[PDB]
């Protein structure tokens, strides 16, 4: 499939037991879509 | 050239056509940063030819990164987590700091005794100067091993136990605990 | 999820203050408690061969030769093997079990709190008791695919061993611990349990999966597969 | 449980511990330390003799 | 044995009229055990093995039919007398090369051993000197390297000097980090870039 | 042309492209080329 | 961006949390030991989110007589008072 | 709600029970004694004192021609260890490149050295002697053949104090007849807990002082093992009249608290090994930069430093 | 033991001209050696033949 | 390879002390602990200069531009 | 490389050695709602074959909990304070305002919390709005002798 | 019949093999080839099955 990335794990005490910590890398390689409405305009803004 | 740093869509050799009289390329399959050592031209045959084979010795260059693996010699794998800074670790009373840290959590299940053994033997004989001998079957129930490297580094000055009070690199105030250094053998794997 | 996660961090900065490490001195039992397993362990010294003149029949004070014929009549077969053997194994576990319960639970230097082995044994994070009774008293018989150590053609458990050897040091039991060191006889007979115990060591997840698919729990809380059957109520 | 089994007859002939695991463990086993290998015969007539 | 120490030594060395190779398996009678008979052996690929004969004080060898016979003595302090007669030379001569070059090999649990043995043969230490003139497809270098402080004696005997495969480390056995566990493992940054 | 090194004899050849490849002073045919000088660089890591 | 205020602040600005920037226990620890000696603090306590980038959560918790702003600015004052004293003291022993 | 009523900071006092004593300094060695101090500044002082000071190191190298044996990156690696003998305070930092990197140098941020050695045949040899010193010229690139190149105003800048190499001695690289290397090195400013080659220091750690009080006096033979239990020095054999022989401590600083006499079985109950916990004792020791004195100033001055930059920018908001 | 360094170093420096510093190594390896030379030799081959 | 400088665990140099070393059990009949001459206090930077090898030595023999 | 928790670890079962995973990203909405409300991480506390909990704390954990919990255990108001900060670090998660602690079990000659105060004040931490507090008694692992 | 048995590590160092070279595997197209040691049972002995 498409947007699915495969790596090696190491653990880490800081983050959560719900959360995971993804290098930068993948938060660049992954995206997803999202419509754009008035309110949530200024981060999708900012982020393009 | 030799010793140039190559990439991965980098071409490496060029040879053309004769007949087309056009330029082909090689490109590096490889996908991390390679340089090259020697280029050679393999005299193809017994002689009369023109060099049909050339070699490159591509020397690619591998730190200890996150994610790859160490073992000492007892089957002990470990892998390399988190590289921790050098002032957050704690110290010695001398101070060096642990070059390594293992956890406890490893050795009961794993029975790995004489890897204790070869910690306080390691202690003794580095200070002392000593290639210590550890043929197997030679110390007897009589006296430890344990009991003469503990002479070996009471003499040392250290601990019997090998222990050794430790202050926490973070917090700076000390540990109520003595804690356990030693000098083990550690070679790298090539796994990763 | 949270009370997971905090407490983690929790103890993680205890851990950042405190220490905590596994040094030798928590393996070396005391002197009163090693000369205990002395003690025992001399006691023990002639059980193997009790046990075998009892199983075979002839009395401890019997002939050498008589015995001798009789172990050689006896595994010969296998049966013979198996009971003698039980036999055995029950002798020296008897044995084992006794000099345990002696030594761990005092035996050793340092107690319960301050020893940081006997806290992750028995705190249930990693090992076992009868993994410090391993390193710190003995490993007892080597039970290999049930019964023991096998016997040769000339019967002799080992060439360091007489043909029809007794003694439980030549039946697969081994009194040494790990924190001292073992014997070459008994090293063999160890790495023999080990690499049977590795050598020891899916399709049905598309069977019990196949027909159980649907089985899905519809809304009358009648429970069926997807083609309209019952399959349960409730 | 054949042959992948430790049968002792290899004492200072084949190593025991020295030996890969997974499928291919047992079946494979290297020497002992010392242990050789004769490779050139002799005579023996005066045996019979 | 005894024509071996002579023509070894200063005798003259004639056709040997016992040669040290054959193997004489003497085989006892039993009922339902090995048909009995002796069993004189000469030749070539057969596995041999040395020990020292007790009697004499000399070399002996023999190979894998005489020993399910034979009481070859562990130790010089082992021996019970007029029955036990041979000796090893050495417990040492019951393990391979890699198995034995491990310190204290007689001390964990076997597993932990054979892991030792198979992970060993994968480490990345030097395949050799001569290096420049290697046309392989992928060999392993390791820049630093060092004798181990802790060895037996035949990793100096075999010339092991010539090939460290690792180094030598400060290890600090402690739960301090947090991130090491699960077997897991730190490395000191400053030990790290200063060439580790 | 091309400058390698006679692999036994040590010896500067100055090769041609398409050409019969051997040490011209002892015969040998294998040959390294020669490392020219080209910038490269590094950091300490 | 030095030292920010974070979006956890209480209204009365008694319960910011300081984030310094680009800083450790150097003098995260320094700094609180210090604050932990004012009697106007109900609360002091460091932390980090993530070693791998160098941000210090910091916290401040005092009694309405006064807000975390001036306190920290104290605690400040104070920690430079004290490394001038042991560096007159110090200097004053070596000629 | 509780602040004990003497958790209070008074710089006065603080300051008036504060005791500092420089025991031994040197060039390299230093150690010292503080005294009525918290855990927490002692480890700050460590803590910038390793890697929180600036101090010049390579960190890029050109190569020009390497045939040696060494590979490149690993010479460049090497070398980016080597200290380097010049005022860090003397500078200002580099502004790393970002893109649009190429010109990003000048002569008040960097400096740069060089080499170029071509192992000659040595034809003066008798015979046979591997040394291989003198069977070739110039065969061990060393340390001292790193000579420094001054960058305009630098030669005279520093022409009072001329840059080398702080240990001409140490050998870099070794040749042999016919190959060379050459290149030239460019070292920067940089903080310790980015490269370890940043951090000046060699070895700096703070020992708190260890108390060892007797409960019970020993006598004769105990005495004697007891002295013999500890290294030299830190126990006295009393000179009793009274009695024959006790033991004191003489000086706990001496003293390493590796524990052995705990672990006899009639000793436990005779000594207890405190330690004091305000008290504490800096060893420090620089590499080649400045002088373990001046490093102890600067640290502090370091430390300053950011509570002076926090405080700005605190005003700020 | 200690570690031999003198003679690692007068062994390194010099290559020795007499033999291989470490015959136990060459009798390690003696099985396949001595089979090749068995081979040519030891009048092998022209028995099969 | 050659004698790692700016030891792992201790923070001192010791790629100068390689030959001052060497020279020592060389010719001056003193054992290992000629490296307490050194001054190499701990045990840390200490076990390098003992155990390490100096393989370079052998392979630095291997000049294919030795032009003989 | 892609950073969780131990306390994945037991119902992945992975061994961490270099066991490699997939990782995906629902890309609508519906399907990332729905696996933030049903398979989120947080809501697989009880194994399917036996209502027996597979998430949760391991050989560290454990042990140091064990340590500090023993009634032997003290601390003044600056340990006390540092530790229940580092456990919360409530900005990381929000939701949260102010940290509220107990006063401490002695006063006099000092004051000290114990550590068992400390896993009471971390529970009080976390007390929802207005959920009743916990009363339990159940065994510990340890045996009492 | 190779050119190197007999020759000690001086004159090895003398060509481009290693000062303690082995010998014991066949050089096919530059890749170290060689054939396993395999267990066969005894010579010329009758054994019973
Ligand atoms: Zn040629
Ligand atoms: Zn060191």
């Amino acid at each position: 499939v498409n947007y699915a990335a495969r790596s090696v794990i190491s653990p880490d005490p800081n983050i959560e037991t719900n959360e995971i910590g993804v290098p930068p890398v993948f938060a660049t390689k992954l995206t997803y879509p999202e419509p754009v409405t008035l309110y949530n305009f200024n981060e999708m803004r900012n982020a393009v | 050239f030799i010793g140039i740093k190559l990439e991965d869509g980098d071409p490496i050799v060029a040879y053309y056509d004769e007949s087309t009289g056009q330029n082909f390329i090689e490109t590096y399959h490889g996908t991390e940063p390679g340089f090259v050592d020697e280029v050679r031209l393999l005299g193809n045959d017994v002689g009369d030819s023109e060099c049909q084979q050339i070699h490159v010795k591509l020397r690619i260059t591998r730190s200890p990164i996150i994610g790859d693996k160490f073992s000492s010699r007892h089957g002990q794998k470990g892998i390399c987590s988190q590289k921790w800074p050098t002032v957050d670790m704690p110290f010695t009373e001398s101070g060096m700091q642990p070059d390594i840290i293992i956890n406890p959590h490893a050795f009961p299940s794993r029975m790995t005794i004489g890897m204790f053994i070869e910690s306080l033997a390691g202690k003794a004989g580095a200070c002392h100067g000593l290639a210590q001998d550890s043929t197997p079957f030679i110390y007897s129930e009589q006296q430890t091993a344990a009991d003469y490297f503990g002479e070996q580094l009471v003499k040392a000055g250290y601990n019997y136990h090998g222990n050794e009070p430790m202050y926490s690199g973070i917090t700076g105030q000390e540990m109520k605990a003595d804690i356990y250094i030693g000098v083990v053998y550690y070679q790298r794997l090539r796994h990763m | 999820g949270r009370l997971l996660s905090v407490l983690s961090r929790l103890f993680t900065a205890y851990a950042q203050m405190r220490g905590f490490t596994c040094r030798m001195d928590d393996l070396r039992l005391d002197e009163q408690g090693d000369n205990w397993r002395r003690q025992l362990l001399e006691n023990g010294k002639s059980f193997g061969l009790e046990a075998a003149s009892e199983y075979v029949g002839l009395s401890t004070d019997s002939p050498i030769a008589l015995l001798n014929a009789n172990l050689e009549e006896v595994y010969r077969d296998d049966e013979k093997l198996q009971g003698l053997d039980a036999a055995m194994k029950g002798k020296m576990n008897g044995l084992t079990s006794s000099i345990i319960n002696k030594c761990i639970p005092d035996g050793l230097l340092t107690k319960f709190p301050y020893n940081h082995m006997q806290t992750m044994t028995v705190s249930g994070a990693k090992g076992s008791n009868v993994n410090v009774s391993q390193i710190s008293c003995l490993l007892g018989q080597q039970e290999l695919e049930g019964r023991r150590v096998p016997l040769m053609v000339s019967g002799k458990s080992l060439p360091s061993f007489v043909p029809y050897e007794t003694s439980a040091k030549s039946g697969g039991f081994i009194a040494s611990r790990f924190l001292t060191g073992i014997a070459p006889q008994e090293y063999y007979f160890h790495c023999m349990a080990g690499r049977e115990g590795l050598i020891d060591t899916g399709y049905l997840q598309r069977c019990l999966m196949k027909h159980l698919e649907g089985l899905c729990v519809q809304y009358d809380h009648t429970v069926r597969d997807s083609d309209g059957s019952i399959v349960q109520f409730h | 449980t054949t042959v992948r089994k430790l049968l002792p007859e290899a004492w200072g002939f084949m190593c025991p511990v020295h030996t890969p695991d997974g499928s291919p463990c047992g079946l494979l086993n290297h020497l002992a330390r010392k242990c050789e290998i004769v490779t050139h015969p002799s005579d023996v007539s005066q045996i019979p003799s | 044995i005894e024509y071996a120490v002579k023509l070894r030594n200063g005798t003259a060395t004639e056709p040997a009229k016992v040669p040290l190779d054959l193997e004489i398996g003497y085989v006892p009678p039993s009922h339902n055990g090995q048909y009995p008979g002796l069993y004189l052996f000469s030749n070539p690929a057969r596995m041999v093995r040395p020990v020292k004969h007790i009697s004499t004080g000399e070399l002996d060898m023999l190979g894998p039919f005489e020993q399910v016979y034979m009481d070859i003595a562990c130790f010089p302090k082992e021996i019970v007398p007029k029955v036990s007669t041979h000796v090893e030379y050495s417990p040492t001569n019951v393990l391979s090369i890699v198995a034995n070059m491990t310190p204290f090999s007689d001390f964990n649990q076997s597993p932990r051993n054979m892991y030792q043995c198979q992970m060993g043969k994968q480490t990345m230490g030097t395949p050799g000197t001569a290096l420049r003139y290697r046309t392989d497809n992928k060999l392993y270098r390791l820049q630093t390297g060092q004798t181990p402080v802790v060895r037996p004696k035949l990793h100096n005997t075999y010339g092991l000097d010539h090939y460290p495969n690792g180094t030598n480390a400060v290890v600090a056995v402690i739960s301090y980090t947090g991130y090491d566990m699960e077997d897991a493992m730190i490395l000191n940054k400053s030990a790290h870039e200063r060439g580790f | 042309t091309m400058i390698y090194l006679c692999a036994d004899c040590g010896a500067r050849n100055t090769i041609q492209a398409k050409e019969v490849i051997r040490c011209r002073e002892c015969g040998h045919r294998v040959m390294y080329k020669m490392r020219t000088k080209r910038m490269v660089q590094f950091e300490a890591r | 961006e030095k030292i920010i205020i974070l979006p956890g602040h209480s209204a009365d600005l008694t319960s910011v949390t300081f984030q310094i920037q680009k800083e450790d226990h150097t003098l995260g620890n320094s700094l609180r030991y210090v604050i932990m000696k004012n009697p106007e603090v109900e609360f002091c306590g460091y932390s980090i989110p993530h070693p791998s980038e160098a941000k210090m959560n910091f916290r401040i918790q005092t009694a309405p007589s006064t807000t975390a702003v001036d306190v920290l600015r104290k605690g400040l004052d104070d920690l430079i008072d004290l490394c001038d004293a042991v560096t007159e003291k110090f200097t004053e022993q070596l000629p | 709600y509780y602040f004990d009523e003497d958790n209070i900071w008074d710089l006065d006092k603080f300051k008036k029970n504060l005791k500092v004593s420089i025991t031994s300094l040197d060039q390299e060695t230093m150690v010292f004694e503080i005294s009525g101090i918290d855990a927490s500044i002692a480890n700050a002082f460590r803590r910038i004192l390793i890697a929180e000071i600036p101090t010049l190191a390579f960190e890029f190298v050109y190569i020009i021609n390497n045939t040696s044996i060494i590979q490149d990156e690993v010479l460049s690696h090497r070398i980016g260890l080597v200290p380097i003998s010049a005022d860090p305070d003397m500078f200002k930092w580099f502004q790393h490149p970002l893109p649009g990197q190429e010109a990003t140098h000048t002569d008040y941020d960097t400096v740069v050295f060089s080499l170029n050695k071509k192992c000659e045949f040595n034809k003066n040899a008798a015979t046979d002697e591997k040394d291989p010193k003198r069977l070739y010229v110039n065969s061990e690139v060393y340390s001292g053949d790193l000579i420094w190149k001054p960058q305009g105003r630098q030669e005279e800048r520093f022409a009072d104090n001329p840059i080398r190499v702080v240990n001409p001695d140490i050998v870099v690289a070794k040749l042999r007849p016919g190959q060379e290397i050459d290149l030239e090195a460019h070292a920067i400013l940089g903080i310790g807990q980015d490269h370890a080659k940043f951090s000046p220091v060699a070895t700096a750690s703070y020992r708190l002082l260890p108390t060892i009080h007797i409960l019970s006096p020993i006598e004769g033979e105990d005495a004697v093992k007891f002295q013999k239990c500890f290294p030299k020095g830190v126990i006295e054999l009393e000179e009793g009249p009274d009695g024959k022989k006790q033991a004191r401590v003489a000086d706990v600083r001496k003293d390493t608290v590796s524990r052995e006499c705990l672990r006899h079985p009639e000793f436990a109950d005779k000594v207890q090994l405190g330690r004091v916990r305000d008290h504490y004792l800096f060893s420090v020791e620089s590499t080649g930069i400045m002088k373990p004195d001046v490093l102890f100033i600067k640290s502090i001055a370091v430390l300053k430093s950011k509570c002076l930059a926090v405080k700005s920018s605190l005003q700020n908001i | 033991m200690s570690f031999q360094t003198l003679e690692r170093e007068r062994t390194f420096k010099n290559p020795p001209k007499d033999g291989t510093s470490f015959p136990d190594l060459q009798k390690a390896v003696k099985p396949h050696v001595d089979s090749f030379n068995a081979l040519t030799n030891a009048g092998l081959l022209n028995y099969a033949v | 390879m050659i004698i790692p400088i700016r030891c792992f665990s201790c923070g001192k140099v010791i790629g100068d002390k390689w030959d001052t070393y060497l020279t020592l059990l060389q010719e001056d009949n003193t054992e290992g602990e000629a490296l307490d001459k050194l001054g190499l206090q701990r045990y840390c930077c200490r076990r390098m200069i003992l155990t390490h090898v100096d393989l370079i030595e052998k392979l630095l023999c291997y000049n294919p531009l030795s032009k003989q | 490389t892609i950073r969780m928790h131990y306390a994945n670890c037991n119902s992945y079962n992975a061994d961490f050695d270099g066991d490699e995973m997939n990782m995906h990203f629902p890309q609508s909405t519906n399907a990332r709602s729905e696996a933030q409300f049903i398979a989120n991480t947080d809501s697989q506390y009880l194994v399917p074959t036996s209502g027996d909990p597979l998430r949760g704390l391991i050989q560290d954990h454990v042990v140091m909990g064990v340590w500090l919990t023993c009634k032997d255990t003290f601390y003044t108001r600056d340990e006390y304070q540092q530790l229940l900060f580092q456990a919360l670090k409530p900005d990381e998660t929000g939701m949260y305002g102010r940290i509220k602690t107990l006063p401490p079990a002695i006063q006099r000659p000092g004051i000290y919390w114990t550590g068992k105060q400390i896993i009471s004040s971390v529970l009080l931490n976390l007390k929802p709005s207005d959920r009743p507090g916990l009363n339990l008694k159940s065994k510990a692992k340890v045996p009492g002798k | 019949r190779c050119h190197l048995e007999g020759l000690s590590p001086a004159e090895l160092i003398a060509h481009k093999e290693e000062s303690e070279e082995m010998g014991g595997y066949f050089i096919v197209n530059g890749i170290e080839k060689l054939i396993r040691m395999l267990i066969l049972p005894k010579r010329n002995h009758p054994t019973a099955i």
